RNA sequence: GUUUGACCUCAAAUCAGGUAGGAGUACCCGCUGAAAAGCGGAGGAAAAGAAACCAACCGGGAUUGCCUUAGUAACGGCGAGUGAAGCGGCAAAAGCUCAAAUUUGAAAUCUGGUACGGUGCCCGAGUUGUAAUUUGGAGAGGG
């Protein structure tokens, strides 16, 4: 098809925005990383949470081991991905929109959450929304696979799946275990799409997450958290 | 306005323009039948300076006779047609050398904008019924001779 | 049916005669992407709807309401403008930056004269192409016309150079066949 | 002429099929073959002129978006009357015993859709719905305490209970992701779910008020953050029938991480005494801790326990499930783990 | 300019000390011909908020 | 003026409480909503499911009862061998029994 | 994009609300018309009616009817005979409304439905123009 000679200007300056802002990142991380802070914009790096214009408070980040649950949203309106955080969400395996995971929150893990910060969202779970999520959603490699690795699993010690809602909120003795058991996972669209009804719905959601998700492109960027409670809520 | 445009427009008939203009519509309308309604009039500003206003209870027909005068005939065509509308008045559009084609601007007493509105409330008075029949509209008048 | 067939047969005829060079200036109108501008242009300048507009008035309303009201002055409104004794009069002001012409009009001698009138006066008219889309941007079901006059800053470079772009399109390119009989051609 | 084909019908009441479908299932209306004087009933009802004007309303918004007028589109969507289907429910069910007596297919509905996952189909607002009100019945039954019978399967957890003295069969499906099937539609479930919800609705209204408490029932945000379930909702204020209400009385016990939590804790709150899971335990504000001395029975499926206390009653938690059904205690050496268990055949 | 056809060559005129643009460049076509159609269908291309002209 | 005009009709009207203030009207409606929901006025023992023995029948017959007619296959693999407390194999057929079962009454 | 949607046009309604006929017809208004008849249309009256008028004055001042003008002017095998009008006295007296230039700092207009001629809300009609203001006696804009 004869394409347009438009959207090739809006991906390709959307490029050279995303591209400036993740090299500004890693020259902070990086810089950070090996203590080297002469001339930054901070020492330490800030959490962003959004409540029910909405209240926004900040926090500094703590260097302890946090779980959390990441869910993709869909990238910005005219990107192609750039390699680098493509190879962060394959490794994380966020490709395939609508998809989230259990991920483990330490100093280490910190600095790729601005490298992939403009295609995401981040939050603080309760049991119940872990307990629903798996006891409704989750799905395991075909065939042998499925039953191999729970013989290996309880090898570690683990049965009735409950206890894998309770080490996953525990981290006690093996959250790497059952974060790659749990390795696929999806959620449905909060809106069916095309029709009269829907669209309504789709403009709304459009507007609500345009006055919540915010693009620092700044590199010291709070970490924007959400109520996973109510995200949830709506898509599960 | 604009309706001068029309009207200097209009007076140049015979113009190339205007011409064509009357030789596909007098192919149109003879696609059509005898008598029949349009949406819109096609000389508005004729309507106007005639009493023509937009809104409901006005009504435009437009009239197909053969070659009394053909005015006033025409006018007692839709007469009898629309015994419910009564007439206020009617213009020239378009011409065959088989037919003339005039378009009549018909008023109703019964919609309440027209029985509102006390601009035009004195036609709903039960003696302006079938003007075109006693020939007190404005062809009528002229062929009577009426005037000092 | 019998209107079936005379819209089928209309629109054959007039391209099988010669339609008068005053005519066929329609449908020599403004490209996809230029009118696709335009309108993104006018999207911004959406008149108030009746809607919106008893909205504000019950809310200013009711911020006179009370006791303790609330007295202030705001600036003007900006939006197009669609009325065609309306848009004639904004011409030969002239107040017209911009002018757009809808061709299809069954009653086509109301609007024959504008493209000439302000090809005159200067105004930069174009004939954008379906007078219904017209009505879409005006919260009406047909307008036939729509003319601006007065727009923010946050526009006015983009108002003069799609003025620009329109004179470079349709005032070079078609004014030579502009200039000669259409039609004529049997079907 | 008593049998008129469905596109008769449909055509005669100027419907969409899948809407006469709905009115169908709404009304209980039963045959391409159904009732000329049914159909002459159907003729006249507030709620089909309501479907044509949403039907009209949706075109209204075709057109709203087709001209890309997003307020005028919030407004029709704001200003919007909702059909509502209490009338036929009064008229139906006119007897609020008859009522109670058909509550029994209406709960099973809901209790499925409580354990269903979200779908594209299925907005996330009808499960939450579901649930909320399931968890309210659970709660309603909790507060009086009277269910007899009790069953475990592999095939649901069928459970009887009386309600006026109308004995009721309800059963909740085990809290697993379910494949959902494709060959089923939902569009038929859909409206179910509304009649039954609605139906078990004000059945709720009229039993909470009987029994003479406040019929929304608060819950504490953060207990429901505990758990999901009936113990979330605190049931405020504006004898049991011995022996099964009120059984285990001043009994106190410690269920596991290891045991199914829902439906046990279920009973436990039938029998009245205390539920304690570490499940709970381990994100419950401070706590982490036995501070309750009275504690002297667990719960738990598992072949090795670590602490072993002798204090402590060990046991598998059929042994809940048989008392019940007998109502009365039995000896536990068989339900001590990892003794094997008698085939219970629950009482039908 | 490959979708019209393919073409022997491209070039865009270029600013030596930093990477910017002077927004002008110089195609050249296997065949006369569809270079005619390619100037003719973009003499004027309004694009991205301002007209192209290709000679 | 004339927008002012309309204004001070409005506000007249309102003066006189013929028309109740918009976020009055919202209140009014919050309420309402809250008002209005608010006032009104035994095969399973030939079935196993907890170790007992009949179901050792099942995987006798199984390939008998695999063979007949779908119809027939539903009621026929109801019954399946229960292991312990420990696995429940998740609920296959129930949700088409439950849409069969919605389909009989339609 | 083979989809979907804007319009326009047209149909169909056992959809809602209204409206025409027919009798009579003394008077009135149009069409036709011989050696009047007929047709069409009302009303309590109708028609006409506020100058593209009459006049030549020292000017008058919508229309209508009566007296006079007058059996005069004019017409007519200038034969049969046909046959006015200005003005004046009197009766009764009435003047108004559009269409032509923008409200564009907000179609401000109105039918219909519905809950209580009016008010609210909602569909619509309408910019291919409904409202306000202006009909030459001026009128508009402002200070």
């Amino acid at each position: 098809k004869f394409v347009r000679a438009e959207s090739i200007v809006a991906k390709t300056l959307a490029t050279s925005r995303e591209k400036e802002r993740i090299k500004r990142v890693s020259i902070l991380e990086d810089k950070k990383a090996k203590n080297e802070t002469q001339h930054i914009a901070s020492g330490k790096d800030f959490i962003l949470k959004i409540t029910e214009g909405l209240i926004r408070e900040k926090t500094t980040y703590d260097g302890k081991p946090a779980l959390l649950f990441i869910v993709r949203v869909r990238g910005p309106l005219a990107v192609n991905i750039p390699n680098k955080a493509f190879k962060i969400l394959s490794l994380l395996r966020l490709v395939e929109t609508n998809t989230g995971v259990f991920v483990k929150l330490t100093k280490n893990v910190y600095p790729l959450l601005k490298v992939i910060a403009p295609y995401v969202v981040i939050g603080k779970p309760s049991l119940s929304s872990i307990r629903s999520l798996i006891q409704k959603r989750g799905r395991i490699i075909v065939l042998n696979d499925n039953n191999i690795v729970e013989e290996q699993l309880g090898d570690h010690g683990i049965i009735c799946v409950e206890d894998i809602i309770h080490e996953i909120a525990t981290m006690g003795e093996s959250f790497s275990v059952c974060n790659f058991f749990l390795q696929p996972f999806k959620l449905n669209r909060e809106v069916s799409g095309f029709g009269s009804l829907n669209r309504l719905r789709k403009i709304k959601q459009r507007e609500a997450e345009s006055r919540t998700r915010q693009f620092s492109n700044a590199a010291t960027a709070p970490v924007i958290e959400v109520d996973i409670d109510s995200l949830l809520a709506k898509l599960n | 306005g604009a309706y001068k445009y029309l009207e200097e427009l209009q007076r140049k008939k015979q113009s190339d323009v205007l011409r064509f203009l009357q030789r596909v519509r007098v192919w149109e309308y003879r696609q059509k039948n005898v008598i029949h309604r349009a949406a819109r009039p096609t000389r508005p500003d004729k309507a106007r300076r005639l009493g023509y206003k937009a809104k409901q209870g006005f009504v435009i027909y437009r009239v197909r006779v053969r070659r009394r005068s053909l005015r006033a005939t025409a006018e007692e065509r839709v007469g009898r047609r629309a015994a419910n509308l009564r007439v206020l008045n009617s213009y020239w559009v378009n011409q065959d050398s088989t037919y003339k084609y005039f378009e009549v601007i018909l008023v109703d007493p019964q919609h309440k904008a027209i029985r509102r509105d006390a601009r035009y409330n004195w036609i709903c008075d039960p003696v302006h019924k079938h003007r075109e029949a006693r020939g007190l509209t404005a062809t009528g008048k002229k062929s009577r001779g009426i005037n000092k | 049916p019998e209107y079936v067939r005379v819209q089928r047969q209309k629109k054959i005829l007039s391209i099988r005669l010669k339609v008068p060079p005053t005519i066929a200036q329609f449908q020599y109108t403004l490209d996809r992407n230029t009118a696709a501008e335009t309108f993104k242009l006018f999207n911004k300048y959406r008149p108030e709807t009746a809607a919106e507009k008893k909205e504000r008035l019950t809310k200013e309303a009711a911020a006179v309401a009370e006791g303790k009201s609330k007295q202030d002055a705001s600036p003007k409104p900006y939006a197009v403008k669609y009325g065609l004794n309306h848009v004639v009069a904004l011409i030969e002001n002239k107040k017209a930056k911009l002018v757009l012409i809808a061709n299809d009009v069954d009653p086509i001698e109301l609007v024959v004269f504008l493209p000439a009138l302000c090809k005159k006066m200067g105004v930069p008219y174009a004939i954008v192409k379906g007078k219904a889309r017209l009505g879409t941007l005006v919260n009406q079901k047909t307008s036939a016309v729509a003319a601006l006059t007065e727009v923010r800053a946050e526009d006015e470079a983009a108002l003069a150079k799609l003025v620009s772009t329109i004179d470079a399109n349709f005032a070079d390119k078609y004014d030579e066949v502009k200039k000669h009989w259409g039609g004529g051609i049997l079907g | 002429r008593n049998f008129i084909t469905r596109s008769q019908a449909v055509r005669k009441l100027q419907v969409s099929l899948a809407d006469f479908r709905r009115l169908c299932i709404f009304k209980g209306i039963y045959p391409t073959f159904y009732y000329a004087k049914d159909i002459q009933y159907l003729m006249h009802e507030p709620v089909l002129a309501k479907f044509r004007e949403h039907k009209t309303f949706a075109r209204k918004l075709t057109r709203a978006l087709g001209r890309g007028e997003v307020s005028s589109a919030k407004r029709l969507e704001e200003n919007r009357d909702s059909y509502t289907l209490d009338h036929i429910i009064k008229e139906r069910y006119p007897s609020f015993p008859d009522a109670i007596r058909d509550i029994d297919d209406a709960l099973n509905m809901l209790f499925l859709f409580s354990n269903l996952p979200s779908t594209n189909q299925v907005s996330s607002k009808i499960i939450n719905d579901a649930q909320k009100i399931c968890n309210q019945w659970l709660a309603y039954v909790a507060k009086e305490r009277l269910v007899r019978k009790v069953f475990v399967s592999i095939k649901g957890v069928y459970y009887q209970a009386n309600i006026k003295g109308e004995e009721v069969r309800w059963l909740v499906p085990f809290k697993f992701p379910e494949n959902i099937p494709s060959d089923v539609d939902f569009r038929i479930m859909l409206t179910f779910l509304e009649f039954y919800s609605t139906l078990l609705h004000f059945v709720l209204y009229k039993l909470y008020t009987d029994s003479g408490l406040i019929y929304p029932p608060k819950l504490d945000l953060k207990k429901d953050k505990i758990i999901s379930g009936l113990s979330s909702y605190i049931l405020e204020s504006r004898k049991y029938d011995s022996p099964v209400a009120s059984l285990f009385s001043a009994f106190v016990f410690y269920v596991s991480r290891e045991v199914p939590i829902d439906i046990l804790e279920f009973l436990i709150l039938s029998c009245g005494g205390n539920v304690i899971s570490e499940a709970a335990m381990d994100q419950i504000e401070n706590k982490k801790d036995i501070d309750m001395s009275k504690v002297t029975h667990q719960i738990v499926d598992r072949p090795v326990l670590k602490n072993k206390v002798a204090g402590r009653t060990y046991i598998q938690p059929q042994w809940i499930f048989d008392c019940i059904n007998k109502g009365e205690l039995v000896p536990a050496n068989k339900y001590l783990p990892g003794e094997a268990l008698p085939p219970h055949l629950s009482p039908w | 300019f490959a979708q019209f056809g393919d073409l022997k060559e491209v070039r865009l005129a270029r600013n030596k000390k930093t990477g910017n643009s002077r927004h002008y460049g110089f195609l050249e076509f296997v065949n006369k011909e569809d270079a005619m159609i390619a100037q003719e269908s973009m003499n004027n291309y309004l694009l991205m908020g301002h007209l192209l002209q290709v000679r | 003026k004339n927008e002012a005009k309309r204004v001070m009709k409005i506000v007249r009207a309102i003066r006189e409480g013929r028309i109740i203030p918009p976020k009055k009207l919202k209140e009014m409606k919050e309420k309402e909503k809250i008002e209005n929901y608010q006032y009104d006025l035994p095969p399973t023992n030939e079935e196993s499911y907890n170790p007992p023995e009949e179901y050792l029948l099942s995987p006798e017959e199984k390939e008998a009862w695999e063979n007949t007619e779908y119809s027939e296959r539903e009621r026929n693999f109801i019954p399946q061998k229960y292991s312990a407390l420990r696995k429940v194999p998740g609920y296959g057929e129930s949700i088409r029994e439950r849409f069969e079962r919605s389909l009989d009454l339609y």
